[PDB]
């Protein structure tokens, strides 16, 4: 009986799609708050604002930071729904997103957004601090980090790596916060102007001005990070606009 | 013609003078039931009664119509049974000169003969038992047939007696025999020698073909995997030159023929060389007055595969043309496994034996270790020259995986083509015994 | 070129049976004999050859974001969908080889009914939508994924046939040795895991 | 919006699939009816639509296959030579086929799933199966636990079959008491030591059984059998009473009940060899018709012994008639042993279980007890046993029949 | 309640059948996952099972497979946005494998085996013993893999580590693939020794 | 003790008591005294050769490297730790490590000046502690597993246990040893049956358990050389940085050279740094006939082929590429992987052309890890691994062409 068979075929098709049209659509509010809480609360860990529960973050992370978007190639202040962009998927797309040479690639990421985000930390109406999202290939996953910089342009007040996929003990040792910790104070230009921050194998000799210990038995890791801030404080990421921070 | 490289000659002391002289008189017989394969016995003597030379002792119910018929005429003095009442032997004392006769034809006549007329005479006589099918090694049917009947005029058995020398005495009985092959066979007949001379068939069926080569070069199983490979739609039939001979003065004479020559060497045998006997000589008194002191092992058959004679089973076998003796080796040595082995054959290169070149070894029969899981080492591949994987077959019988061994040429195989591969094993298996589990499970079951 | 990593990322570096776990309940049931478990391997390389390309057009031209009207996502469709249409290709794929290809039904397609709705198909389906994959990458990727399958299935048979020798004891044989067989396979697989 | 999209590209998607997979089963799945010939017969030619097993079509036609375990492929009596079609020999029917046995093509007509054209060649005893409601004449109790019961044929004539033989019984279901049976004095004495008659059995649905016969070829008229009641464990009260054993001890003289022709695979061998019988229980129902067959239809000469197992002199019955064929003929010879004999039964011959007693008066001394033919009916402990000491007297498989009733 | 608990130990789902053996080797890496997929597990096979059985008179067999996968497809979408909306944190975690329940065979087995040829109020129940019982070899090898691999049980530091100032050094292969299939191997030896009905012959 | 050996049988017959010990004082008693035990059937000759003959010369084989393990041992460590500290600092790390002190009381110098002796000594206050815990708790495993099973003791754990405590670094703590032998006997043996009845090498079942569980104490810089507080990187992993130029001896500052690599002069694990040793060892065993010399073929084909040509591709960016294959004979495990591993006769294909595949995939799987896993400087324990995987399909695809040959009669 074909009758029969369409019948309940499509009387349970629609009954169970509007539950499931209905459950997508409702709940989507919800879940597109859920994912930008996470996001959030990184990013005031790092500016060092202390942060529990989702209201608490929601309502400090929009009191205290200003997410805006800047264009590598003149790291220059650029208008757009800052609070809304996803870089990692501009830089799949050659529109918003360039392909880099070998020699340039020094982080090994295969492509570079054009536009990306950046978040002030701000504690009136003056912003005294900078959060620039910096990411590198390790040796098992891309690592993504953020990384606080002071108004200075050149001191780095924050670190934290809050996406990787490094061996834990080994590479996974980027998530300690006494690793993380050693970078506070440091400075990520020397007086040329040029990046200097350097992960030393070893251990960095104490109150270096630009010596991070490496992590210990995790050399591929540690050069990752390395090549991480090689490429973004340079030309091609960061350079220009912390240049533009350097004098405003 | 085909040589062959993969075997190993065992170089035990003792090795006959291949002169043929006259054994201790025997007056003692016996046929041993577990020789032969899948045999039910349905017996037609008790003990006391007065048998013929070729009067019959038994019968097969799984095998209808095959006769187990006396070696000599005399009396039934026991029927040896052991567990399940398996039946071991049924000796008879030597006695008189009582025979029952068949008819006799000229030798150029018996490549003419009718196949049924011929198969009538070797069953009615029990000279039927002589041939042994690949695969199964069994007694053929009464009404099957062979389209490759396989004779080993050859032994490269250690210890074994020069076929040649025992051919050349009968050299027209021979021929004889061939002939009656020649019929009996629906396709050809294979005679597997060496490479000397011996008597020749003048029938286009009867082709001879050479092999060169150690052990296992003069086994009928290595003659049939070049030849006529067999499978459970090819049926080939084995027969020994000394039952051809018997063949032949059968068809001559009119009479079952049972004298035989078999070597008797080893060790412990202080002048071994080749004595005339009778089928089923008793080896108690075969080899009596003839042996060193001490415990010693008598063997019908070679140390490779044979039989212990001892008790029941202290007789000839039917298939057998050698008597081994050898020293029981139940010394325990200290650190005997980790000593430079100057005395100690093997297989491989870790003794100082093998540098002894030409040397010979007091073998004994102990098993130079304990039983231990496979760990393969090369062993089997090394003296097993048939186109087959040794070690994955080995494998599915210590399994029981009897399809598998199947499917990897098992069929092909008698117990005696895996003696090397039980001699070279380092974890002591007795592949003999799993193949034949192997075969009764596939004849079972199919 | 692209393609050639593609193809063998799907087959050694990403293992979907060792790495990922999919299809572990077939994997680990026909495993016994090699014939059988090479028959499943070539069953699955067809469903997924077919399967993941026919799915990533589906999905860039419905379910996509933005892809039928502006301002619309039909994401939440994309279980249903695939699984619904896994089904169809695997069942419409048998229904032919039993009435034009009959030595290739019982070759390939008595397996197809244990392919159906399995895990191994949908994984692999279900990674083709966590990432962005042409056609062409689409095609490589499935045919990818299902020989690195088969290798992972043949190569257990291989040992589950070789452990005919083992004594295994009672608790552990069938079952519970094969799950060690597979974790002791896993960790011999895990030398491309780096590359 | 967004919700009236989803719902109306679900039902699409869902819709498209399975239009596809409903136009390509018209398109790829024939429909026409299957035909199966019976014996080559064009007559008995069956012509069945797609699906089912082939134990149901056969049925519906009038050939009758015999089967126990039903729809389950695991007693095995309904092997059916398959000439062509049906596919590979299931893993299943292999446990209980030998790989010599699938050459020829033996398989289980229920485990085979008809699914295309296939050929048939059932022998003619299954081929010849009437079905028959014969009439209970006689129910007495024949010893503690076994009943005799005549049936009366109902179409005149006499049921073909062999000696050794067995017919199936069905009957629907129906609530019985044990209450309801009648059972003589003697036995009754014993009943009342446990009052069984407490028992109570509900069959819910119909069952089928088998039960062998107790009458040897030349007696026309009644249809002598043998019925053991069964009852729950004596260690596991928590278990149904007899469902088809205690519906036939209900009935009396007037009952009806079906025979659904006869079947069996249990007889002797056309030889002269020496044969031994090994009765036990509702063994005794076979093995009467072999010594009555043996000595008036046949006549045989050939030495005939008989080994019942019983308990006691009450569980003893059909004495009378073994003393006279023992008599009479002097070739067959009887003996049963006590394994406990009651304190006035007085016994002074064999005391204990036929499994050592017979040894050690017959097979010990025996001169070839291999070749001796041997039947066996009787409890399975009895049975089990006897074959070990059998096998420890090296006797065959092959030279043992074995027809255990549970 | 003898239904309830058959599949646990008796009739496991993953110990005695090889059923839904993916999700086992995949999230019991931690305990939150495991604990959390049990819920999914549970929740979609109760009522793939409930809903099937209303349904079971009047489903087509020609399309029933594709009737009984669109009710278990439904509740997993559904499943999937309550996560995505609500333990947002598990869903990244869960990856893929929460629309794998959909082709676990446990929530197929039973909505065939059971399901199609039962009352829907016990198949409920047999959908949430079945559940159960796969639940308790997911949070077994769960706790295992979190307390070696981690030191932590539901994220909660139960043994203090070297890198975190303390005494335990993790074991890197419980968080990986192999250490999965040995827990469940050895689960099941000990499930069979402790009844050996179960043995295989 | 044949005496005192045959008396006590009684004791740990059923009859008397300790039947629960029989498979390990039998074990004893034929250890020390060869059974009397005689053929019971065809063959009644058997081949001197048996199990415990074979494990015993491998166990020999390997000695010269052992102990040239231990010397290479110590020398590294005293070269580093008087490159590292002098005078006061030396004595109070010589007074702070039960390795160091325990040298000086038993004879030995910490010194530069230390002669063979001293190193040796040493080194073996590393390696015996490593094999002594292995061996204990191996054998533990081994006795339990026969003991419960009531099967009789084997001797093939005693090439297991020398193996494993000699592939692993000389810094290897003690309760890891004590898990990974663990692991490779039980989990990779015993669960299968014990000896010959397994498909994986339980060693390197064992170092891989290490491998991937405790990275940092069996990788790096910190591990393969026994000076606390050194940081010393191998010569493999110095090529994957800088080639060829970058293969230097911190410790004693010279330069590397393939002669140095060739006698085991470098750091590593004890036991695979000299590829003279181990092919003094390997050549007995070949020509015994205990170690498969196509196995060993093989893998010397499959690693010249793939190095040579990754040599002729070449990489501007891996200096992986140019390593030829000379070189890589003599760096890492690869020497005694190919010799004493790969020919491990159980894992390994039971068909003699599936040997020389076998062998191949060794050989292949070794340079690729080395040279395009960026993650692992050395492969050989993970390429057998691999490769014993499918060991018994290379025999499936010979024996199923052999099947064919037959069905065919052999084309006779
Ligand atoms: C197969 C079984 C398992 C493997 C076992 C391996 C054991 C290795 C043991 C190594 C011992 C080496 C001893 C060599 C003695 C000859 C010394 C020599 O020729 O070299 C000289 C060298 C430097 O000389 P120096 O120490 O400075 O003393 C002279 C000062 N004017 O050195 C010396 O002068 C020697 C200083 C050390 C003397 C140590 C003597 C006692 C301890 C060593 C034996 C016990 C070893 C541990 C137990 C092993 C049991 C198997
Ligand atoms: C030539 C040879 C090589 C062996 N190699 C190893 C090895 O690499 N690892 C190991 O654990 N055992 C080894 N053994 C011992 C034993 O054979 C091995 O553990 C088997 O896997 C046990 O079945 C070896 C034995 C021989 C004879
Ligand atoms: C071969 O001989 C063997 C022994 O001999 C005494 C052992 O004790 C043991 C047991 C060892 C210990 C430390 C318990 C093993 C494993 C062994 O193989
Ligand atoms: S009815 Fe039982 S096997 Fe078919
Ligand atoms: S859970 Fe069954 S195949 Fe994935
Ligand atoms: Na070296
Ligand atoms: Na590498």
């Amino acid at each position: 009986s074909i009758k029969k068979t369409l019948f309940v075929v499509i009387a349970l098709s629609l009954v169970c799609s509007i539950i499931v049209s209905a459950a997508a659509v409702g709940l989507r509010d919800k879940q597109k708050e859920n994912a930008a809480l996470d996001k959030q609360s990184k990013i005031l860990q790092v500016a060092g604002i202390e942060a529990k529960g989702s209201k608490q973050i929601v309502e400090l992370f929009n009191k205290s930071i200003e997410p805006r978007l800047v264009d590598f190639n003149t790291g220059d202040f650029v208008e757009g729904d800052a609070a809304n962009y996803d870089q990692r998927k501009a830089a799949k797309e050659a529109s918003e997103s360039i392909k880099l040479t070998a020699e340039q690639d020094k982080a090994k990421i295969q492509r570079r957004a054009n536009v990306g985000v950046v978040y002030l930390v701000k504690d009136g109406d003056k912003t005294s601090k900078v959060i620039l999202p910096v990411h590198g290939n390790g040796l098992w996953s891309m690592m993504y980090a953020f990384v606080a910089v002071e108004t200075d342009g050149n001191t780095v007040s924050g670190l934290t790596y809050y996406e990787q996929g490094e061996t834990p003990g080994l590479g996974g040792e980027v998530e300690n916060p006494a690793w993380r910790a050693q970078w506070v104070g440091k400075k990520l230009f020397d007086e040329n102007h040029k990046p200097a921050i350097k992960i030393v194998k070893g251990g960095a000799p104490q109150g270096s001005e630009h010596g991070v210990d490496g992590l210990s038995g995790a050399t591929l890791t540690s050069n990752g990070v390395q090549n991480t801030f090689d490429f973004w404080l340079g030309d091609m990421g960061f350079g220009p606009f912390l240049t533009k921070v350097r004098d405003g | 013609m085909i040589t062959i490289k993969k075997g190993l000659d065992l170089p035990i002391a003792g090795t006959p003078s291949q002169v043929i002289s006259d054994g201790k008189a025997i007056k003692k017989v016996a046929l041993l039931g577990e020789e032969y394969v899948g045999m039910r016995p349905t017996m037609h003597v008790r003990v006391g009664d007065e048998v013929k030379k070729a009067q019959i002792l038994f019968e097969d119910k799984k095998n209808p119509g095959v006769k187990f018929t006396s070696p000599v005429s005399g009396k039934v003095v026991e029927i040896n049974r052991g567990a399940k009442r398996v039946l071991q032997s049924v000796v008879i004392e030597v006695a008189g000169d009582d025979q029952v006769t068949f008819d006799k034809f000229e030798a150029n006549q018996l490549a003419s003969l009718n196949r049924d007329a011929i198969k009538t005479q070797l069953v009615e006589s029990g000279l039927w038992t002589a041939f042994r099918t690949r695969p199964f090694s069994k007694v053929p049917a009464i009404d099957s047939t062979s389209e490759a009947i396989f004779v080993t005029a050859m032994d490269t058995n250690p210890l074994a007696a020069e076929p040649t020398v025992v051919i050349n005495e009968q050299s027209e009985a021979f021929v004889a025999g061939l002939d009656v092959l020649s019929a009996l066979t629906t396709g050809k007949v294979y005679v597997c020698k060496k490479g000397t001379s011996l008597p020749r068939s003048q029938q286009p069926n009867v082709e001879e073909h050479v092999f060169d080569g150690p052990h296992p070069a003069g086994l009928a199983g290595t003659h049939m995997h070049f030849l006529y490979p067999v499978s459970a739609d090819h049926v080939a039939w084995s027969i020994n030159y000394q039952d051809v001979i018997a063949v032949g003065q059968l068809f001559l004479t009119g009479e079952l023929y049972t004298q035989r020559v078999v070597s008797l060497a080893g060790p412990v045998v202080n002048k071994p060389r080749l004595v005339r006997t009778v089928m089923g000589a008793s080896l108690e008194q075969l080899v009596d007055s003839e042996i060193m002191p001490g415990e010693v092992r008598i063997i019908s058959g070679s140390v490779l595969s044979g039989t212990k004679a001892t008790g029941p089973h202290a007789y000839l076998g039917r298939y057998h043309l050698q008597v081994s003796v050898l020293r029981e080796g139940r010394d325990k040595e200290l650190f005997g496994w980790a000593m430079p082995g100057k005395n100690k054959f093997s297989v491989t290169r870790s003794f100082l034996g093998h540098l002894f070149k030409g040397q010979v070894y007091n073998m004994t029969t102990t098993t130079n270790g304990s039983d231990r899981s496979m760990v393969p080492i090369g062993n089997y591949e090394k003296v097993m020259p048939l186109d087959m994987e040794p070690t994955l077959l080995l494998r599915d019988l210590c399994a029981g995986d009897s399809d598998s061994a199947v499917r990897l040429g098992a069929l092909e195989l008698d117990e005696e083509d895996l003696a090397l591969c039980t001699f070279v094993c380092p974890g002591k298996y007795e592949y003999g015994q799993l193949l034949r589990e192997c075969l009764d499970k596939i004849e079972k079951e199919g | 070129e692209h393609y050639i990593s593609l193809l063998v990322k799907s087959i050694f570096i990403e293992n979907m049976a060792l790495s990922f776990f999919l299809g572990m309940c077939t994997f680990l049931a026909v495993s016994k004999k090699v014939k059988t478990s090479f028959g499943l391997g070539i069953a699955v390389i067809v469903v997924l050859t077919i399967s993941v390309p026919v799915n990533n057009l589906v999905y860039n031209l419905v379910l996509k974001p933005d892809a039928l009207v502006e301002g619309v996502d039909l994401s939440f469709l994309n279980f249903i969908t695939f699984i619904g249409v896994i089904a169809a290709l695997v069942q419409i794929l048998e229904m032919i080889l039993d009435r034009f290809f009959p030595p290739l039904y019982n070759a390939l397609g008595i397996f197809l009914p244990l392919i159906t709705v399995n895990c191994a198909i949908f994984g692999g389906v279900s990674f083709m939508v966590q990432r962005d994959y042409s056609f062409a990458e689409s095609v490589v990727y499935g045919f990818g994924s299902g020989v690195g399958w088969m290798l992972a299935i043949v190569a257990l048979a291989g040992i589950r046939e070789k452990m005919k020798y083992s004594d295994v004891p009672p608790g552990l044989r069938g079952l519970g040795i094969t799950f060690i067989t597979a974790g002791l396979m896993a960790l011999g697989f895990m030398s491309f895991s780096g590359v | 919006s967004t919700i009236i999209f989803g719902v109306v590209m679900f039902t699409l998607i869902i819709l498209a699939l399975v239009l596809v997979i409903l136009f390509a089963k018209s398109k790829l799945v024939p429909t026409g009816d299957i035909t199966i010939s019976i014996n080559g017969d064009p007559e008995k030619a069956i012509v069945t639509q797609p699906g089912g097993k082939l134990l149901t079509a056969l049925a519906g036609a009038g050939v009758f296959v015999s089967s126990a375990c039903g729809g389950g492929g695991s007693c095995g009596q309904c092997r059916v030579k398959i000439k062509s079609g049906g596919g590979d020999i299931l893993p299943t029917e292999l446990d209980h086929i030998s790989k010599g046995e699938a050459r020829e093509g033996e398989r289980l007509a229920c485990q085979v799933a008809v699914k295309a054209d296939m050929d048939l060649e059932l022998p003619e005893e299954i081929f010849g199966v009437k079905k028959w409601e014969c009439t209970v004449i006689s129910n007495d109790n024949k010893a503690t636990f076994i009943k005799e019961l005549k049936l009366a044929i109902p179409d005149g004539e006499s049921v073909p079959f062999r000696a050794g033989g067995y017919i199936q019984i069905e009957a629907p279901a129906h609530h019985v008491k044990y209450a309801d049976f009648d059972v003589p004095e003697k036995y009754r004495g014993d009943w009342d030591k446990f009052n069984l008659f407490r028992y109570e059995s509900k069959v819910d649905e119909p069952i089928i059984r088998a039960y062998s016969m107790a009458n040897y070829p030349e007696e026309f008229g009644i249809i002598m059998l043998n019925v053991r009641i069964a009852t729950p464990p004596p260690n596991n009260p928590n278990v149904p009473p007899g469902q088809m054993s205690s519906y036939i001890w209900s009935l009396k003289a007037g009952d009806k009940c079906t025979i659904s022709g006869p079947f069996g695979e249990f007889f002797a061998k056309d030889t002269d060899a020496e044969m031994v019988f090994i009765g036990g229980g509702a063994g005794m129902a076979p093995m009467r018709s072999h010594i009555f067959d043996q000595l008036k239809r046949l006549k045989s000469k050939r030495k005939m012994s008989y080994w019942y197992g019983a308990r006691s002199k009450r569980e003893m019955f059909y004495v009378e008639d073994f003393d006279g064929l023992a008599a009479e003929n002097d070739n067959f010879v009887w003996h049963c042993a006590l394994s406990d004999p009651q304190p006035e039964d007085n016994w002074t011959g064999y005391t204990g279980f036929i499994h050592n007693v017979l040894y050690e008066n017959y097979l010990k001394d025996h001169e070839a007890p291999e070749d001796c033919e041997y039947y066996m009916c009787g409890p399975p402990m009895m049975n089990a046993a006897v074959i070990n000491m059998l096998k420890n007297l090296g006797v065959e498989e092959e030279n043992i029949l074995l027809d255990d009733f549970g | 309640k003898k239904s309830v608990l058959a599949p646990v130990l008796d009739n496991n789902p993953i110990a005695l059948q090889v059923l839904g053996v993916c999700s086992a080797l995949a999230v019991t890496t931690k305990l939150e996952t495991a604990f959390v997929m049990t819920l999914a597990v549970m929740f979609v096979t109760a009522l793939s099972n409930f809903f099937v059985s209303l349904i079971r008179n009047h489903i087509p067999n020609s399309v029933r497979i594709i009737v009984q996968m669109a009710i278990i497809a439904s509740l997993v979408i559904v499943v999937d946005q309550i996560l995505k909306a609500y333990l947002y944190d598990i869903s990244k975690q869960l990856s893929v494998f929460v629309g794998l329940i959909i082709t676990n065979c446990i929530v197929m087995g039973r909505a065939e085996a059971f399901a199609m040829k039962s009352e829907p109020i016990p198949s409920f129940i047999d959908g949430i013993g079945n559940g159960l019982g796969y639940g308790f070899v997911l949070m077994t090898v769960g706790f295992f893999r979190e307390l070696l691999g981690s030191g932590k049980l539901f994220g909660l530091e139960v043994l203090p580590l070297i890198s975190n100032g303390g005494w335990y050094q993790p074991n890197g292969l419980m968080l990986l693939a192999p250490s999965a299939f040995f827990l469940i191997g050895f689960m099941i030896w000990a499930i069979r020794t402790f009844k050996p009905e179960q043995v295989e012959a | 003790l044949k005496k005192f050996l045959e008396d006590i049988e009684h004791h740990f017959e059923p009859g008397g008591k300790h039947e629960k010990w029989f498979a390990l004082y039998e074990a004893a008693a034929t250890l020390f005294y060869t059974p009397g035990l005689v053929t019971k059937r065809s063959s009644h000759v058997r081949d001197s050769v048996d199990l415990k003959r074979i494990m015993i010369m491998v166990w020999l084989a390997v000695f010269p490297a052992m102990f040239w393990g231990m010397y290479n041992a110590g020398g590294q460590a005293i070269a580093a730790l008087n490159h590292l500290y002098s005078g006061d600092q030396l004595a109070a790390i010589v007074a702070g490590n039960w390795h160091y002190w325990l040298t000086e009381m038993l004879g030995g110098t910490m010194s530069s000046d230390a002669g063979w002796g001293s190193k040796m000594l040493l080194g073996a206050t590393y390696f015996l502690p490593i094999y002594a815990t292995v061996f204990i708790v191996g054998g533990f495993w081994e006795v339990l597993f026969c003991m419960v099973r009531k099967h009789e003791v084997n001797e093939g754990f005693f090439v297991t246990s020398i193996l494993f405590a000699l592939i692993v670094p000389p810094t290897l703590p003690l309760w890891q040893a004590a898990l990974g032998i663990t692991f490779g006997v039980v989990v990779a043996k015993e669960v299968f049956g014990g000896t010959g009845r397994n498909f994986l090498n339980p060693a390197l079942a064992g170092r891989a358990f290490l491998f991937f569980a405790y990275p940092a104490q069996i990788s790096g810089d910190l591990v393969w050389t026994a000076a606390d507080g050194y940081s010393g990187a191998t010569a493999l992993s110095q090529w994957a940085q800088g080639g060829a130029g970058a293969l230097i001896n911190n410790a004693t500052g010279q330069t590397i050279t393939w002669m140095d690599a060739f006698i085991g002069n470098i750091p590593g694990s004890i036991g695979e740094v000299s590829t003279l040793a181990l092919m003094i060892g390997a050549a007995f065993i070949v020509y015994m006939g205990i170690a498969s010399w196509r196995i060993i073929g093989g893998v010397m084909i499959g690693m010249i082929l793939l190095s040579t040509l990754f040599n002729v591709i070449g990489s501007d960016t891996n200096a992986m590429f140019n390593m030829p294959w000379h070189w890589h004979l003599v760096l890492g495990g690869f020497a005694f992987g190919m010799f004493f591993m790969a020919t491990d006769p159980v894992s390994a294909s039971f068909t003699n052309s599936g040997k020389w595949a076998y062998g191949i995939l060794i050989g292949v799987m070794c340079v690729l890890i080395r040279v395009v896993n960026p993650a692992y400087p050395e492969g050989m324990m993970l390429a057998i691994l691999f490769a014993n995987l499918f060991a018994p399909l290379f025999d499936h695809v010979v024996v199923e062409r052999n099947i064919k040959r037959r069905l065919a009669r052999y084309g006779k």
